[PDB]
This record gives C-alpha cells, structure tokens and sequence, in this order.
RNA sequence: AGGGCUACACACGUGCUACAAUGGCGCAUACAAAGAGAAGCGACCUCGCGAGAGCAAGCGGACCUCAUAAAGUGCGUCGUAGUCCGGAUUGGAGUCUGCAACUCGACUCCAUGAAGUCGGAAUCGCUAGUAAUCGUGGAUCAGAAUGCCACGGUGAAUACGU
C-alpha cells in the first residue's frame, strides 16, 4: 500500500486502487494486474509484502508521478518557448485544440470574471 | 494528424526553394505562402518568413521544433485585449 | 565548514546519451542521466559535424517518408 | 580538483608559452564564484524570498546569504534592512566542482544556446554571466520549483586585463560566440 | 450566382473529368503499403500535389444546374429547393405527390 | 494564394452531457421498424488493444452490404462517496477523408479526472403509443453533427373545473 510514492488506500478493489497513481488509469491497472497474476475481484488488504513488491517495479516498468510530471511539464514549456499557436493559447490561457472561445470556454478560462 | 502510410507534406515550390537556400542561401529570408508544410530537418539554420496573412513574420527554425507546420508559428486573429 | 546546515553533497556519477560518464561530487540526491554535454554539442565541436538523439531523429527520422 | 590539475598543467603551460611570462603566479587564478538571485518581489511573499534560498541551496550546497537593501529606494518600495536577495560565494574545491558542473551540463542546455557573449568583463578581467533560466542546472528537479527564475553569475578572475582574463576563459574552452 | 461561380464549376468539371485516371492511379500509388515508401510514394505525392488543384473532385459545391445556388442542392432532383418546390408541385417531376402517412 | 465567417472582459436563445445506485463497470443472452447504395454499400478471411488497413465475393438491390440494435433479463462488483458518477480540459501516439486536418474535421489508444450534490426571480413542452427515455436510418456530404428530417423499443401521471 505504498506503491510509486503514495499511500494508496485499502477496502478498494484491485483495479479502483491502482487507479489513485498519476499515470495509471483503469486500462494499464487491469494491465498490471495481469502481469501480476492477481484476480480483480480482490482488495489490495491481504495481499502480502511481496506481492506489492512486484505490483511496485511493474509500476516501475510503467512511468509514474514524478516522470510524468516532467515530461509533461516540459512539453508544455517546449509549447510555450516554440511561441507557436499551442503556445499562446497555453500562455493567454484559452483552449488549444480549437474549441470556441465565444462561449464555453470556462474549464480553461476559470470562472466568469465580472 | 496526417496519416504515415502517406508521409509527410511539403510543397514543391517549397521544397525546392529549401534546397537551393541551404546550399547557396546567406542573402534574404524566404518569403512563402506554404502554412501546410511540416518543418524538415534539412532546413535547420534557416530564417523563412510564412505568409500569416497580411506580411510575412520570420521564423528562425530550431532543432527542438520538428513535428509542426509553418503555420503554428504566424499568428492569424490579432487581438490586445477587452 | 560548517556542520548541519549545508545539504548533502555526496559523490554523483553523471552519464549523457553519447557515451560520456563524468565523476563529480555533487548535490543532486540520486544518480543523473543527461543527455547534451562539452562533448556532445553542435556549437563546441562543429555545428554540422555533431549528431543528436533527440526530436531530430526519435519523433521525426522513424516515421519519414522522403 | 579534476579542473584544478588541468588548469595547473594545461592552461599555466599554455598560458606561459603564449604570454611569456617570468612568474608563474603572473597568470590569471580566480578568487571566487558568486551566485546571486535578486528576488525582488519578497515585498509582495515573503516565502518567495526563502525558496530562492533552498534553490541556491539546491544548485550548491552552501546555505545562502541572505543578503540586505543597502540602502533605502522608495521607487522599488524597499526601506533600509528588508531582506531582498540571496547570495553564496564559492570559492576552492567548490568552485572547480560547481565550476564543472555548469560549463559541462548547464552551458549545453541553455534555450536557444548560440554561444556565450563576448563582452561581460568590467574593464580589468572580471567575466560576469547572467542565465535566464535556472533549469539548465542539473541539480534542478523541476517537480518543486514555484517560477521557473533566472539568476547572474560573476567569475572573478584576478587577470589584469579583459586580454588576459579572455585568454584563460578560452583556454577553459568558452564558446565565446 | 453571379454567373462567374457557374463558370468556374464548369472549368472545375473540364479539368476534374479530364485530369481524371491520373490522380486516381497516384492515390493507388499512395494507397498501396507493397509499392516501396522510400521513393515511388514520394516521388506520387510530388506528382500528385503539382496536379492543378481544380482537377480534384473535393472542389464540387454541386451548384443548382439552372440557379447556380449552392445551399439546398439535391443529388436526386439535381435542383435547389426552390426550384424543386416549383417544378414538383407543378408537375414536371414524375411520380412526385405531397406526402401523408 | 493565405486569412475570416471557429475571432472573446462578457450577456441571451436552442440543444447535448451529467450531478448518480431506477446507476456505473465486466461477462452471457434476447426482441425492431424505416431507409441508402456502382467515380457506392462494401460479406468473409487475415493484421492491429482500438480507430482502421490488405485481400476481396455479393448487390442497382423483399436476394448482398451498411447492421451486432439499445434500454431490457441473468450473473457479480461498487456502497451514498465528489466516488468505479461526470468526461470537460491537457500531453503523448495514431487511423480515415481530402492536394493539404496548424488557425479549422471526426474518431481511436494511454494518461490527466474540473465545474457539477437536482439549480433564484422567472420560464417552456405534453391529455396519450402522448410526455420521459433507448437505439437506428436518411438528406446535406470528398471528410465533418449534440442540429434537421424519418423510424421503431419500453412507456406514464393528471384533467375536480373556467
Ligand atoms: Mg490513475
Ligand atoms: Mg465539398
Ligand atoms: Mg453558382
Ligand atoms: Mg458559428
Ligand atoms: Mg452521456
Ligand atoms: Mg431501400
Ligand atoms: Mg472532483
Ligand atoms: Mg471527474
Ligand atoms: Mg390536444
Ligand atoms: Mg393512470
Ligand atoms: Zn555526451
């Protein structure tokens, strides 16, 4: 219960705790768990030492929160020092793939200003 | 994006011109209208000016660019504020 | 120098992509690997007589049609 | 150490042969390595002011002087004693470690990097390099660090003239653009 | 529709069906993963790209063939629906009745 | 030729998606109707987690394809949580159309997992196969719908009265 740096939480199912590590959604939990051998039907409560030992370097295997963290960090700054199109709406803080700005666009403008 | 089984695009004019400028090009920036083509790294070095609509911004081209067309970097909707 | 308020400044071995290890004592807290270093850039030796493993190649040189 | 025996081997033989000198201490040493963050808005948060500390901390490991407004200037709103900057000075074995450190990891990953300028001596051989951004040290981790600041620093050189102190940079192998 | 649009999707039509059989067989070229990418699909996709852009087929509005209006085209009736609406309704359409089920 | 109609301190209209357990998720299995097809629908098989790709028969169509309907029913899990609800943002890697998908298409895979806890004044639809919901087809269409036009599946409540 100590896994990639966390503390993640037991009484959870297999899957519904794995899903708590920045980098490890549902998909790449069934995944590890796979690799893993262990049913999905199980809590992460009774399983032994070992067992989370070897669910860790598969989750060592996969990239985890602090790498994640910087690639993705660093290529939003390589966005930003492009100064391309992503790059501005990244700096101004406006939607980047495209999405209309006249209306719904508050998820990435914050809440109505006046 | 593009698909692979076509590669990538650049136009012909295009690519021409960046032949020639990377052989014997030190004089002018290269003046296009091509905002399509995805940055080779054949022109690594040069300063081509894309055409963002109304002139031509010049966009010196660095090696940490590479997956992006010429028209990430000319702005089209100015705009300075409310 | 002074005892308990400086951080750890342990011996760190530094390893770039092109093959370059450098020993130095320094404050980092684990292992590094880099990847441009003196050795392996344009500017210090040949601007056009030095190869990179980066968004020059990974991204782009796998996927090119040309 | 590393950097020490190849200046005292190399960059003295070198140096001799191209000045012609009849002392061997009438080459350029270097006194000191000082790395300097002035802060600035700690007016507004004053945490900002400590973190600075722990990044200059991080990048060499000496506690930072906390370094005081010399005077009082109402234009930047500082009165006289309020703690706007941070300094450590590195000097001996440290500044050839940290001296290592930057010219082979840091002056490689600078943004847009064409080469170091040509013109940072006062007058007399005292080089003086500003970076604009922190990241191009190694000892950076990225993941705790607030706003990406920038910081100088000044490679005080006890050369005589910017000739001199020009001549031992270089034989350090400087790339002077 | 000013009768210059009508003009330029009848050169658009000439240089689609007469440029045809060329840019078909480039897309084939492209197409095909067993023709070899390295020289034979670029060398296409130059050929292709320095093909006149009127000759493509991506360029028909499919413009009313007696109003040249562009909006509210019919395949079927080949008409716009003006003229579809006057024509249906006052008979020279076969087997056309207002509806009512 | 490029750009803009997609611009964004804002406000309004019309929709979709939720705030959850009458639900989400995995597995098993049912029951439609109406349409569209040849510079088109595109079996099968194989490859790829998937979008989709190669090969390619049949069909100018009560014959072939789109096309496996879904909600439902059974089995488990979650246990009232901002959560296994939500999928808005954002990064990386792609597929398809098209010369070309950056401004400015749609999907797919991985990760990121916000606001939102049933909504004030006010205001809208509906008297029955209707409202409410579930899914499918068309037109436009090179590609691009939550819109429009059609088709079916479950299927109410209430109408004292003016
Ligand atoms: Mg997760
Ligand atoms: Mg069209
Ligand atoms: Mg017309
Ligand atoms: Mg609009
Ligand atoms: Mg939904
Ligand atoms: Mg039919
Ligand atoms: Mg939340
Ligand atoms: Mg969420
Ligand atoms: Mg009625
Ligand atoms: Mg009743
Ligand atoms: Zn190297």
């Amino acid at each position: 219960a100590r896994i990639a740096g966390i503390n993640i939480p037991d009484h959870k199912h297999a899957v519904i705790a794995l899903t708590s590590i920045y980098g490890v959604g549902k998909t790449r939990s069934k995944a590890i768990l796979a690799a893993a051998g262990i049913a999905e039907d199980v809590k992460i409560s009774e399983l032994s030492e070992g067992q989370i030992d070897t669910l860790r370097d598969e989750v060592a295997k996969f990239v985890v929160e602090g790498d994640l963290r910087r690639e993705i960090s660093m290529s939003i700054k390589r966005l930003m020092d492009l100064g391309c199109y992503r790059g501005l709406r990244h700096r101004r803080g406006l939607p980047v793939r495209g999405q209309r700005t006249k209306t719904n666009a508050r998820t990435r403008k914050g809440p109505r200003k006046p | 994006p593009r698909s692979l089984k076509k590669g990538p695009f650049i136009d012909l004019h295009l690519l021409k011109k960046v032949e020639k400028a990377v052989e014997s090009g030190d004089k002018k920036p290269l003046r296009t209208w091509s905002r399509r083509s995805t940055i080779f790294p054949n022109m690594i070095g040069l300063t081509i000016a894309v055409h963002n609509g109304r002139q031509h911004v010049p966009v010196f081209v660095t090696d940490e660019m590479v997956g992006h067309k010429l028209g990430e970097f000319a702005p089209t909707r100015t705009y300075r504020g409310h | 120098m002074k005892k308990d308020i400086h951080p750890k400044y342990e011996e760190i071995t530094a390893s770039c992509s092109c093959g370059n290890v450098m020993k130095i004592r320094s404050t980092v807290g684990h292992d590094l690997n880099l990847d441009v270093c003196s050795k392996c850039h344009p500017f210090f030796t040949g601007k056009q007589r030095d190869v990179a493993t980066g968004g020059r190649v990974d991204r782009f040189n796998k996927r090119f049609n040309i | 150490a590393k950097l020490h025996d190849y200046y005292k081997d190399e960059v003295v033989k070198k140096l001799m042969t191209e000045f012609n000198y009849n002392s061997v201490m009438q080459v350029p040493r270097v006194e000191k390595i000082t790395l300097n963050m002035g802060v600035g808005e700690a007016i507004a948060d004053k945490k900002l002011l400590d973190n600075a500390a722990a990044d200059l901390a991080a990048i060499s490991g000496q506690k930072p002087l906390i370094t005081k407004a010399r005077k009082s200037v109402a234009g930047f709103k500082i009165r006289q004693g309020y703690p706007i900057g941070c300094k450590v000075t590195l000097r001996g074995e440290r500044m050839w470690e940290f001296f290592e450190r930057l010219i082979t990891i840091a002056v490689p990953r600078i943004r847009d990097f064409r080469g170091l300028s040509a013109k940072s001596f006062d007058g007399r051989g005292n080089y003086s390099m500003g970076v604009r951004e922190q990241i191009i040290f190694p000892e950076i981790d990225y993941d705790k660090v607030d706003r990406v600041r920038g910081l100088d620093i000044t490679i005080t050189t006890t050369a005589k003239s910017d000739e001199e102190g020009r001549a031992l940079l270089a034989a350090f192998d400087f790339p002077f653009r | 529709a000013k009768q210059s649009m009508k003009a330029r999707e009848v050169k658009r039509v000439a240089l689609a069906d007469k440029y045809f059989a060329k840019r078909a067989e480039l897309k084939a070229i492209i197409s095909d993963v067993n023709a070899a990418s390295d020289e034979d699909r670029w060398n296409a996709v130059l050929k292709l790209q320095t093909l006149p852009r009127d000759s493509s087929p991506s360029r028909q509005r499919n413009r009313c063939r007696q109003t040249g209006r562009p909006h509210g085209f019919l395949r079927k009736f080949g008409l716009s629906r003006i003229k579809v609406r006057e024509a249906a309704m006052r008979g020279e359409i076969p087997g056309l009745k207002k509806a009512s089920w």
